[PDB]
């Protein structure tokens, strides 16, 4: 490894993605970890660990999406699924905004931009969800709430089966001990996968992903001295992300049909559409 | 025949 104008550009791209990632995403992994360990000056997430705490939390947590005027489901499982939809729709926009900051992305075929986003969004969602998870639960409502793994597992079928796979993945992924600087480049690599179905102008996409991939490896080598193979292990996780996405969609069909009290926001329908 | 009108709008602004 040398310090030459190539590496210097790599590091410059690294910083640009990071800066763009900080402004595009509200709750970074840096802050989530602090909250998750009390090492925070902010209040303290309200813990939802049973039905009584859920009910209480619905009052004492100001959810950005609910209002007293509107009426929501009578079934807690459905209400919780609704807030997750709202959060996912918001997540789609943060990710879209982040994508536009990736050098070159905006100058791609708009139709291909759409295709990269349709497929990358969910992988990036579960990637960044890990930042908010420990093995006990997950931060919600941008850190004002904390919902436990076991409480989510206790929702009536089939809802009690949606988050388990994500916790499973998060424990393995968080053992990589990535930080935001690593993550910023990683999700950029995900967005610019030239092997997504339906792409038309692949060449310029791979040319971007190659830069991203160089910038990532250099980032991992500089930032994780005591863990070789981190680059390979991380690429492997991109595989596992495609599997949990497939599985999530499939289970989502079990919801669909066999449920009717809720429906899927159109943005989410656009994405899940002709997915896998 | 746009199958992702919303995403398309999001990207256009
Ligand atoms: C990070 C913000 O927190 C959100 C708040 O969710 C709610 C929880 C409870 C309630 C209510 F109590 F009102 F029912 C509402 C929203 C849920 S966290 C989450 C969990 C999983 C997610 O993705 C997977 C999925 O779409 O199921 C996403 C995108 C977000």
């Amino acid at each position: 490894m040398q310090l030459n104008p190539e590496s210097a550009d790599l590091r410059a791209l690294a910083k640009h993605l990071y800066d763009s990632y900080i402004k595009s995403f509200p709750l970074t992994k840096a802050k989530a970890r602090a909250i998750l360990t009390g090492k925070t000056t902010d209040k303290s997430p309200f813990v939802i660990y049973d039905m009584n705490s859920l009910m209480m939390g619905e009052d004492k947590i100001k959810f950005k999406h609910i209002t007293p005027l509107q009426e929501q489901s009578k079934e807690v499982a459905i209400r919780i699924f609704q807030g997750c939809q709202f959060r996912s729709v918001e997540a789609v926009q943060e990710i879209t905004e982040y994508a536009k900051s990736i050098p070159g992305f905006v100058n791609l075929d708009l139709n291909d931009q759409v295709t990269l986003l349709k497929y990358g969004v969910h992988e990036i969602i579960y990637t960044m969800l890990a930042s908010l998870m420990n093995k006990d639960g997950v931060l919600i409502s941008e850190g004002q709430g904390f919902m436990t793994r076991e409480f989510l597992k206790s929702l009536r079928k089939p809802f009690g089966d949606f988050m388990e796979p994500k916790f499973e993945f998060a424990v393995k992924f968080n053992a990589l001990e990535l930080d935001d600087s690593d993550l910023a480049i990683f999700i950029a690599v995900i967005i610019l996968s030239g092997d997504r179905p339906g792409l038309l102008n692949v060449k310029p996409i791979e040319d971007i992903q190659d830069n991203l991939l160089q910038a990532l490896e250099l980032q991992l080598k500089l930032n994780h001295p005591e863990s070789s193979q981190l680059f390979a292990k991380l690429l492997q996780k991109m595989t596992d992300l495609r599997q949990i996405v497939t599985e999530h969609v499939q289970l989502l069909q079990v919801i669909k049909k066999t449920e009717t009290d809720m429906s899927l926001h159109p943005l989410l329908q656009e994405i899940y559409k002709d997915l896998y | 025949t746009e199958r992702h009108k919303i995403l398309h709008r999001l990207l256009q602004e």
